Order: C-alpha cells, then sequence, then structure tokens
C-alpha cells in the first residue's frame, strides 16, 4: 500500500505544509526552487575581470617612470617611426 | 609559552577524519612524514592507504588557431592520503591546524580534514 | 615544427641559463613548478584569478628590474602574500634596489591590498647552463 | 620538535575519554560532521566545505518514546539492517549552531504534535508493517 | 580598457543577466505547471517578455579572456589556453602539465 | 583638537618600545586583515546575524487563511517546500521571493 506516502504525509502534516500528491510534470517548479540558477554561477557572471581602474593604476606608473611597460615602449617606437615616416 | 586555560566548555573531536590530495609523489612523502611526525610529537596514531591516481584528462587542439588534426594530453593528478587522528581537545586541534598550514605547501598537497564535533545536547 | 618551449639547436654557442634550458615536458622529470596555486587541482576553484596575477605580477617584476634578472622567476604562495624568487643581475646599486623594492612593496600594499614581499637573489654573471 | 614542545600550552588538556570513539558513541553518540579545505591567494573564504548533517539519536536523547513507532520510518534513507545509525538529517540550512538549535526545536515540535497523535499511527496499513501493529 | 568590443557586449550582458534572477526563476517555475489555467501562464510570459533586452542570460557566450576567443576555452579556467598551455608547457600550474601517465 | 592627539602618540611612542623585529611587523600584518587567520578557520562571519530557523523550513505563522482542497494553496505549498529544500539561498532572498509570490497570488 501507500504507507510510504501517508509517513511522509504525517511527517509533512507534524508541522504545517504539503499534506496531497502532486502532478508528475509539477515537480519542476520543486527542483527549480531547491536550487539555484545558472546565470548567479560564478562560472557565468565571474568571466571577464575589470582591468579598467587596474589599467589606468598601471598606466600611471608607466608615466611615473619607476615602473615601464615594455610593450608600450615599443607602441612609443612604433608611434615615432610612423610619425618620422607618416606624417 | 603560557596555557591560557580557562573553564568554558570546549569541543571534542570524535574521529578526526584527514585526507591529504596531491599530484607528485615526493612533495606527498614529505607532508605525510612532516604529519607523522608532528602527530608523534603530540601522540596520535595514524593509518595510510595505497590510492590510484584520478584521471581528468581533458584534451583540446594543438594549434592555437587552424589544425585539428592532432591533440594534446593535459590532465592532472591526485593521490588520497588518510591520516586521520582520534580525540583531541579544540585548543589542541587549533594550534595543530595552525602550525600545518603556516608552511603548508602551495597548490601541491592539499589538504581535506573532515571535523566532527558532537555539540552538547539541551 | 613543433617549437613550444625546446630552443632549435643552430650552434654550439648558445649562453642559455639553467630554467631557459630545459624543455617543456620535463615539468615531472627534471624541471619542477615555478608558480604554484590550488587552481590546478582535482578540483579547486581560484585558478583564473590565480594565473591572472601571476602573469601580471612577472611582467611587473620585469619591468622593475629591466635587465636585472638573471633568469625567470620562481613564484610562490604562503598567506595572503605572493612570494618572488629572483637571481638579480648585480646592475644598479644596493641603496637604489632597496628604494625600488621598498616603493614597489608599498605600491602593491596599497593597491591590491596584498603584501607582496619578494626576495632577492644576487648574482654578477648569468648562470649558463648548456652551449645550445 | 623544539617548537611542538614550547607550543605543547597555550592549549587546553582532554581528560581520560578512552580512545576507540566506544564509549563516545555510549555516552553522546552525536556526530555533526564537518570539513574544511584549503586555497591559496587573496581570498580565504571557502563556503563550498560546508557540508554538515543533523545525525542525533533519538532513543539516547530520552524525551519522546512514543516516537518510536513514527520516526522509525517517517524518516528517509534509515532503517538500517544490520547496524543502527539514526541520524534525523535535515541540512534545509547552512550553518551548523543554528543547525542544532533547529534540531532542538524540531524534537520539541515533534513531542508536542505526537504525544498527541494524528489519525494512521496505529492503524496502519494491510500489507506495509515495519513494526507488528493491528489489525492483521 | 578590454581590447575587442564583444568583450564589453558579453560584460554587459552578464551583468544585466545577473541583475534581475528571483524573477526570472519564479516565471520559469510558474511556465512548466498543470496547476491554475493557461491565463496566469500567459500572464506571466507577457510579464518577462515585458522585460528589456541584453538583459538575459540568454544572450551570454561564454568565450575566451584575452581578446574574446571562443575556442576550446575552459570555463573552469576563464581565459582561453593562449597563456595557459605556454604555462603548461612551462610549469607554472601545479599540476595542470603535460599527461605523463 | 588634533596637536593634542598628535603630541599623545608621540609621548606615548616615545614611552614605549619600537618594533625591534619582524614578530612585530607580523603582529601588525595580522591585525589589519592582510593575513589569512591562525588556522583559515574557513568561517570569518556568515552567521548571517542569527537566523533563528524561524523563516526557512516552519510554515507556522506563513499561513494565510485560503481553501485547502483549491490548487493555489497546494502550488504554494509546494513552492514554499521547495524553498526550504535550497541551502544555498540567503535568508532575506527566500522571505522576498515568498512575499513576492503571495502577493502575486492575492493580487493577480
Amino acid at each position: 500500500s501507500e504507507y510510504a506516502f501517508r509517513m511522509s504525509r504525517l511527517s509533512a502534516r507534524l508541522f504545517g505544509e504539503v499534506t496531497r500528491p502532486t502532478n508528475s510534470k509539477s515537480m519542476k517548479v520543486v527542483k527549480l526552487f531547491s536550487e539555484l540558477p545558472l546565470a548567479k554561477k560564478k562560472e557565468t557572471y565571474d568571466w571577464y575581470p575589470n582591468h579598467h581602474t587596474y589599467a589606468e593604476l598601471m598606466q600611471t606608473l608607466r608615466f611615473l617612470g619607476l615602473y615601464r611597460d615594455e610593450h608600450q615602449d615599443f607602441m612609443d617606437e612604433q608611434k615615432r617611426l610612423k610619425k618620422l615616416r607618416g606624417k | 609559552p603560557v596555557v591560557t586555560i580557562s573553564d568554558e566548555p570546549d569541543i571534542l573531536y570524535k574521529r578526526l577524519s584527514v585526507l591529504v590530495k596531491g599530484h607528485d609523489k615526493a612533495v606527498l612523502d614529505s607532508y605525510e612524514y612532516f604529519a607523522v611526525l608532528a602527530a608523534k610529537e603530540l601522540g596520535i596514531s595514524i593509518k595510510v592507504h595505497e590510492p590510484p591516481r584520478k584521471i581528468e584528462r581533458f584534451t583540446l587542439l594543438q594549434s592555437v588557431h587552424i589544425y585539428k588534426k592532432h591533440r594534446v594530453q593535459y590532465e592532472m593528478r591526485t593521490l588520497y592520503r588518510c591520516l586521520e587522528l582520534e580525540h583531541l581537545t579544540g585548543s589542541t586541534a587549533d594550534v595543530y591546524l595552525e602550525y600545518i598550514q603556516r608552511n603548508l605547501p602551495e597548490g601541491v598537497a592539499m589538504e581535506v580534514t573532515k571535523t566532527q564535533l558532537e555539540q552538547l545536547p539541551e | 615544427k613543433n617549437r613550444a618551449a625546446r630552443v632549435r639547436v643552430s650552434k654550439g654557442d648558445k649562453p642559455v641559463t639553467y630554467e631557459e634550458a630545459h624543455a617543456p615536458h620535463y615539468i615531472a622529470h627534471r624541471k619542477g613548478w615555478l608558480s604554484l596555486h590550488t587552481g590546478n587541482l582535482d578540483g579547486e576553484d581560484h585558478a583564473a584569478e590565480r594565473t591572472v596575477e601571476d602573469v601580471f605580477l612577472r611582467k611587473f617584476m620585469w619591468g622593475t628590474f629591466p635587465g636585472c634578472l638573471a633568469d625567470q622567476l620562481v613564484l610562490k604562495r604562503r598567506g595572503n602574500q605572493l612570494e618572488i624568487c629572483a637571481v638579480v643581475l648585480r646592475q644598479l646599486s644596493p641603496h637604489k634596489y632597496y628604494f625600488l623594492v621598498g616603493y614597489s612593496e608599498t605600491l602593491l600594499s596599497y593597491f591590491y591590498k596584498c603584501p607582496v614581499r619578494l626576495h632577492l637573489q644576487t648574482v654578477p654573471s648569468k648562470v649558463v647552463y648548456k652551449y645550445l | 620538535k623544539k617548537h611542538c614542545e614550547a607550543l605543547k600550552d597555550f592549549c587546553t588538556e582532554w581528560p581520560a575519554a578512552l580512545d576507540s570513539d566506544e564509549k563516545c558513541e555510549k555516552h553522546f553518540p552525536i556526530e555533526i560532521d564537518s570539513t574544511d579545505y584549503v586555497s591559496s591567494g587573496p581570498s580565504v573564504r571557502n563556503p563550498r566545505a560546508r557540508v554538515v548533517v543533523l545525525r542525533v539519536k533519538l532513543s539516547s536523547l530520552n524525551l519522546d518514546d512514543h516516537a518510536k513507532k513514527k520516526l522509525i520510518k517517517l524518516v528517509g534513507e534509515r532503517y538500517c539492517k544490520t547496524t543502527d545509525v539514526l541520524t534525523i538529517k535535515t541540512d534545509r540550512c547552512p550553518l551548523r549552531r543554528q543547525n542544532y538549535d533547529y534540531a532542538v526545536y524540531l524534537l520539541t515540535v515533534l513531542y508536542h504534535e505526537s504525544w498527541n497523535t494524528e489519525e494512521w499511527e496505529k492503524s496502519k496499513t494491510e500489507a506495509d508493517m515495519e513494526e507488528y501493529i493491528w489489525e492483521n | 580598457h578590454y581590447v575587442d568590443w564583444r568583450m564589453w557586449r558579453d560584460v554587459k550582458r552578464r551583468k544585466m543577466a545577473y541583475e534581475y534572477a528571483d524573477e526570472r526563476l519564479r516565471i520559469n517555475s510558474l511556465r512548466k505547471n498543470t496547476i491554475l489555467p493557461k491565463i496566469l501562464q500567459d500572464v506571466a510570459d507577457e510579464e518577462i517578455a515585458a522585460l528589456p533586452r541584453d538583459s538575459c542570460p540568454v544572450r551570454i557566450r561564454n568565450r575566451c579572456v584575452m581578446t574574446s576567443r571562443p575556442r576550446g576555452v575552459k570555463r573552469r579556467w576563464r581565459l582561453s589556453r593562449i597563456v595557459f598551455r605556454h604555462l603548461a608547457d612551462h610549469g607554472q600550474l601545479s599540476g595542470i602539465q603535460r599527461a605523463t601517465w | 583638537s588634533l596637536w593634542d592627539v598628535e603630541f599623545a602618540k608621540q609621548l606615548a611612542t616615545v614611552n614605549e618600545q619600537p618594533l625591534q623585529n619582524g614578530f612585530e611587523e607580523l603582529i601588525q600584518w595580522t591585525k589589519e586583515g592582510k593575513l589569512w587567520e591562525f588556522p583559515i578557520n574557513n568561517e570569518a562571519g556568515f552567521d548571517d546575524d542569527g537566523s533563528e530557523f524561524h523563516e526557512h523550513i516552519f510554515l507556522e505563522k506563513h499561513l494565510e487563511s485560503f481553501p485547502k482542497q483549491g490548487p493555489i494553496r497546494h502550488f504554494m505549498e509546494l513552492v514554499t517546500c521547495g524553498l526550504s529544500k535550497n541551502p544555498y539561498l540567503s535568508v532575506k532572498q527566500k522571505v522576498e521571493h515568498i512575499e513576492w509570490f503571495r502577493n502575486y497570488f492575492n493580487e493577480k
């Protein structure tokens, strides 16, 4: 018989909540409410780091002299070459 | 070097299940030897085993752009080193964890300790 | 012809350093591990951020020390820090070295809120290991 | 060895509890699990290692003996074949202290709502009997 | 300070998708349901459709991190294997290396 | 009154011993929340200011009368059960979810 379901209903009624059964396809609501969504997972929104204020600080450091950017040094060399041969 | 013993109730760990994960064998052996030495100095027994690795290989294309003929083999390893303890005060366990973490090998030799408290009843 | 980290031979007169004179597959045989972090486990999070921070700090220390590096760096992790073991090349004066080290330490501490204290190893001549 | 002999203090000795965890189970068989992993880098928080159960024996606490014919089947994956590990697991909340508080409150509410039986507590069925109760 | 504009596109998409999620999940649960007629179902459908564009995780394309390169990218590491392969070759990755077997 | 505090701090420092060792620097780092904890307890905070489990599983106060044999009450009970079965969501999040769902079911 349905003694397992009866005991489950009793355990639920011990505090006041659901008791009667429902449809089979209705379990999607419980499956969704019992777990978190995918958009809130760290493997989605936490994809691209900012690097905005960090890049600005790095540029200020480059302009300070104590720290230099080799790639930006090559870029400045190429810019000088273009200004001498451009333009 | 002061005991600083008070009179408040403390927690007692019931069967402290410990497990250390690590890729290579040399670092794992060094870590397990250090842990066994520390336990013997504290006064606790241990037990080890010989488990296999964890083949979680992930293959991808060889060249960064075109070409897909040959792929590349990349995977990480891990050997479980069980060193579960038994019976130890909360303060002693905290000091043990502090001493173990003050020099834990970064990356390699990952610890996986599982505590089991009791919490007094009403 | 694949040419990852292994250097192609041309003449027996290539003053290559120790770390640079090692194939990229000897990580479990001859070559060790430079940087280390739990991100490369099976399986723990905190991997992308750690790799980005390591790749950034490497270039940062290489730029702050232009030519004063005998070889690549060897990052580490002990607490809320990131020890950097480097084989500095005796180029500038010790006063300038100390000043730059202190400035970089203070800047990193006030920027990332993480005291990335580094370590030096002054060596005049580069550690040549092979003549590829 | 020197550091261990030095730090021998800064702790609290434990009484002769007798190893093997036999007396611990004979007295307080409660055993709530809890683990904590390790991470390297600026961040230290690791909420992933928050697995916690609610293993508290019913017959050992001794406050609702009437639940012998109720909790033996009302709870999920229990009623072992050989051994006996009564655990009213309810990991619907993360923390541990609040978990124990909720366990105490649940035991109280169970006492209350069980000492006044519901309906099909004694009059079970005719083909499902974990413990013999009329009719048959 | 991103390289290509696809990076900013994906960043904005992720931000506007993570902005709201409670109502999204509620309406998604209300959708697939035999209980209550299709009246409230269609009402909730129209409500969720009234939301503005962009704000949707469907538009999120999991690319790399350098310059948006969806080519064998690992979501666990986010960034593509451009520099990750270099590290795996050198040995700057604690474990992740060539499968020596 | 800034100069007064400055002079007081200067006098307190002159009447005390400096660092004189790196252990003082480590203690200062630990005080400033720089390094991790000794040990990594993995419990810094997260107490939620005591939730008292008065809104997770117990549906006593959260009732609102409605025909039990109806489908709306059954759906609400199932939704509340599913929410209680989610140990990941926060307390305020679940409270807001329940409140919004109840208001939407009452109005619409």
